[PDB]
């Protein structure tokens, strides 16, 4: 009980949730984004990332930087669709 | 609502307070992040792009003595590439980086609420002392900067397509 | 709120007490370090740089009779001159630092005695008799020391690039390249 208080970063909120979905503070800067916005973002990100990955699957000695960058949208789309769910079930 | 896009709801973040606010955010990019940060970025882009457009025209019209020898027939990004080797772009980068470190301090102040976005207290000639004149000037600055972003995009991409600077292109087409 | 950077808040430490303060500390060094130590460092740098800039300018024109001391370029002179003399200068400078500070020469110990920053007691001719005169001079020492820091930096770098002395490089600017 004599342990020193644990320092945490500024503006650290309570994100623990036993509800159906988290509190939308889990999404940080994107907490106010709409569920429809997240859905469209996830679909667009998935399509663009899949296309840019296919444009690089037989990787050459000189891959395109824009295709490399856009390939990172496929992992991004997962987070986006998870957020869409969270924001749909948080009321938005 | 959304006067700009009449079939969409007014953006939640945009309440119409800021200059040049016509409720334009169809994709809802103001919801993500802080609107003060986005306004600082927008004004930075506005000023930089209108300087860039005026510079494109002025480089097309006039060139400083002895620059023709260094750059040959290069225009626009060709001039950029030619003078990176020379070192002019390096010096510009050094000095702009100095100014941008201080602008980083300014942005940190803005996010804390101390500084209005895009306000660096730069008013040597004293224009805008009168509040109404300052408001008019702010709206004109935002509108001209947006027009200039679009104009510089058009100029650079017209150079890409044709290889001709803005006014040299306009002369012949 | 800062006289020098009007779009930034005034540094908390800088309140106009010390001469030469125009509220210029954009990076917040004063908050992290002792302002007295910072001023001591500033004045030491300015004095060394003033002496250095005058040294380069006088060197390029006036030389000692010996060959080893006949290099118009200061950077090349540093290596042409005997190393024993340079190390003697180093040791004498170390002794002067030791004595002038009083052996208390550290962030925590230098100002235990309470001497004002930049005051090592060196006023042989007693030119500080008049308080008003001392004040303005105090600012000049600062302004001129800052100017000399920047000027000597320019001199040495322009001696690296051109390979000539300060004024020779200034007057031999290559306008046609
Ligand atoms: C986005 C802004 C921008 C950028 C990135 C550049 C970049 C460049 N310009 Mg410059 N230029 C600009 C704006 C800009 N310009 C403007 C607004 C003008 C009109 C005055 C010019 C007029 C101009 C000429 C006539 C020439 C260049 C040239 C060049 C090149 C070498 C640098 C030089 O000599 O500049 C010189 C520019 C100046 C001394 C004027 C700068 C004025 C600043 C931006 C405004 C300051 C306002 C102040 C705070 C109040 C380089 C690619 C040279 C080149 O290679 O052309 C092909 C050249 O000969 N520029
Ligand atoms: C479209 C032009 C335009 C307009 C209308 C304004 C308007 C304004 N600027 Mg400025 N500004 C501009 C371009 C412009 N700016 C550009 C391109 C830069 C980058 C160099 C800046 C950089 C800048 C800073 C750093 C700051 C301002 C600020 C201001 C405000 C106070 C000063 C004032 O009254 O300016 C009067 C404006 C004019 C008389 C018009 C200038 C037109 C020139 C003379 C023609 C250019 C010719 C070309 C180079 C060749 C005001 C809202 C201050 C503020 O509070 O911002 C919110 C501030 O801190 N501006
Ligand atoms: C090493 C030299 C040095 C030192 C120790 C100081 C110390 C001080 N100055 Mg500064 N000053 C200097 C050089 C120095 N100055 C020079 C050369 C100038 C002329 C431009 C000034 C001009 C000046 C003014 C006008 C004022 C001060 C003030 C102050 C005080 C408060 C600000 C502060 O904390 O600065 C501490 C600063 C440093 C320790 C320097 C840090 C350097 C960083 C780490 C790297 C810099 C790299 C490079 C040189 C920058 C350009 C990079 C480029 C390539 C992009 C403090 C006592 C204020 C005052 O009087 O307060 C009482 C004040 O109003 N100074
Ligand atoms: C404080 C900075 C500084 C430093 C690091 C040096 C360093 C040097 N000076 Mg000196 N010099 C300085 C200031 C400085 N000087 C000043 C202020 C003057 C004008 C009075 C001179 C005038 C001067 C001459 C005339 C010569 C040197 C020379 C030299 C070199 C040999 C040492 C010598 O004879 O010194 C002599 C130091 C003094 C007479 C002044 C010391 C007191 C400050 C050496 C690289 C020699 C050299 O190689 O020149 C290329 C040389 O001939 N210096
Ligand atoms: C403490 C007393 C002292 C002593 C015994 C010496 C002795 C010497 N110094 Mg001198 N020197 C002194 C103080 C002293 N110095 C001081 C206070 C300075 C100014 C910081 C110098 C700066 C100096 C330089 C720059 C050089 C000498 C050099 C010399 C040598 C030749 C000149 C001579 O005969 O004298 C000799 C070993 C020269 C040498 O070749 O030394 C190895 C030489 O280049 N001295
Ligand atoms: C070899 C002996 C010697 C000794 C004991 C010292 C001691 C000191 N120097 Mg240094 N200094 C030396 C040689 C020496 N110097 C030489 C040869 C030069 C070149 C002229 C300098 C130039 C110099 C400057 C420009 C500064 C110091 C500073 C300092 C102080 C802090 C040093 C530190 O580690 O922090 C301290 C009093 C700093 C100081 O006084 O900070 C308050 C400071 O700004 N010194
Ligand atoms: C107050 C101090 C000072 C002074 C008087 C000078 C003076 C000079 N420097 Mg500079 N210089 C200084 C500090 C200073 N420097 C510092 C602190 C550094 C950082 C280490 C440099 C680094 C530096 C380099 C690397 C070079 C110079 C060069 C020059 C010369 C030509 C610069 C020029 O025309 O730029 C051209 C641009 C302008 C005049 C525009 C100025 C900006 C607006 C318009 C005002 C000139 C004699 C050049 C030289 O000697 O080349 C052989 C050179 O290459 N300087
Ligand atoms: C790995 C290498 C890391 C070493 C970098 C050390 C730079 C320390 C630089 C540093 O912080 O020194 C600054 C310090 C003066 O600072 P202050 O006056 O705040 O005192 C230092 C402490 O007393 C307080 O932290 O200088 C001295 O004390 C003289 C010795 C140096
Ligand atoms: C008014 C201000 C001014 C500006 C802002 C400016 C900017 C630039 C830039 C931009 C970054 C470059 C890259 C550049 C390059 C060259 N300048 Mg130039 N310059 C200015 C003025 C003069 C004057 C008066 C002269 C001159 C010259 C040369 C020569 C020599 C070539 C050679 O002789 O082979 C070259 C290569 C001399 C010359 O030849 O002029 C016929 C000459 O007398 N410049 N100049
Ligand atoms: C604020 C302030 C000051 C200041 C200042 C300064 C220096 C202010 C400078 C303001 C500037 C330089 C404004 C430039 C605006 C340019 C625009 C809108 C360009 C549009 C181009 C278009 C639409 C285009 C195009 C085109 C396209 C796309 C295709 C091309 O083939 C050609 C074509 C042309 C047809 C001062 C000094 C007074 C002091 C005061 O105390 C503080
Ligand atoms: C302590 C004390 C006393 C004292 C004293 C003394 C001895 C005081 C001595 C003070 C001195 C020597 C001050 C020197 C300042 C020099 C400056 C500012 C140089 C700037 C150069 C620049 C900007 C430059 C440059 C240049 C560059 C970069 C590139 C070059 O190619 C061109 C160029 C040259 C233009 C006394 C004896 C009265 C006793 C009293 O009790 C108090």
């Amino acid at each position: 009980a004599g342990y020193s208080p644990v320092p945490s970063p500024d503006n650290t909120k309570e994100t623990y949730w036993e509800t159906k979905a988290p509190s939308s503070q889990v999404l940080g800067i994107g907490k106010d984004v709409s569920s429809g916005n997240y859905i469209v973002a996830s679909v667009v990100a998935a399509v663009v990332g899949a296309a840019c990955t296919g444009q690089c699957i037989p990787l050459t000695v000189s891959p395109n930087p824009v295709f490399i960058l856009g390939s990172f949208l496929l992992p991004y789309s997962w987070a986006l669709h998870v957020a869409a769910w969270i924001q749909r079930n948080n009321g938005k | 609502m959304s006067p700009s896009v009449p079939f969409l709801k007014r953006p939640v973040a945009l309440d119409g307070s800021m200059v040049g606010d016509v409720g334009f955010d169809p994709l809802g990019l103001s919801s993500v992040g802080d609107i003060k940060f986005l306004r600082e970025a927008e004004l930075k882009h506005c000023r930089l792009a209108m300087l860039a457009a005026a510079g494109s025209m002025a480089q097309d019209l006039y060139t400083f003595p002895g620059v023709d020898k260094v750059i040959g027939d290069a225009k626009m990004t060709a001039v950029h590439d030619k003078l990176v080797s020379q070192g002019a772009m390096g010096q510009l980068l050094v000095w702009i980086g100095f100014a941008e470190v201080f602008a980083t301090m300014a942005l940190f102040e803005t996010l804390d609420g101390k500084r209005a976005p895009g306000d660096f207290k730069f008013d040597p000639l004293g224009f805008g002392k009168n509040p109404e004149a300052l408001k008019r000037y702010q709206l004109a600055e935002i509108k001209n900067g947006r027009l200039a972003m679009l104009g510089f995009g058009g100029m650079v991409h017209g150079y890409f397509v044709t290889g001709k600077g803005p006014l040299e292109l306009l002369t012949n087409f | 709120n800062s006289a020098a950077v009007p779009f930034l808040s005034r540094p908390a430490a800088l309140d106009g007490s010390m001469v030469g303060d125009v509220g210029f500390d954009p990076l917040g060094f004063t908050g992290k370090y002792d302002l007295k130590w910072l001023r001591e460092a500033e004045l030491k740098h300015g004095r060394v740089a003033m002496l250095a800039s005058l040294g380069c300018l006088v060197q390029e024109f006036i030389h000692l009779p010996f060959e080893a001391t006949s290099n118009p370029v200061a950077s090349e002179a540093f290596f042409q001159v005997p190393s024993g003399g340079l190390w003697q200068i180093f040791t004498v400078i170390g002794v002067i630092e030791h004595v002038s500070n009083g052996f208390n020469m550290s962030g925590s110990t230098m100002f235990k005695s309470g001497r004002a920053p930049g005051n090592l007691g060196f006023d042989p001719l007693n030119f500080g008799k008049n308080p008003t005169a001392r004040a303005r001079y105090e600012l000049a020492e600062l302004k001129n020391g800052r100017l000399a820091m920047l000027g000597f930096a320019g001199m040495i770098h322009g001696c690296f690039i051109t390979g000539k002395g300060p004024l020779a490089a200034l007057t031999s600017l290559d306008w046609h390249q």
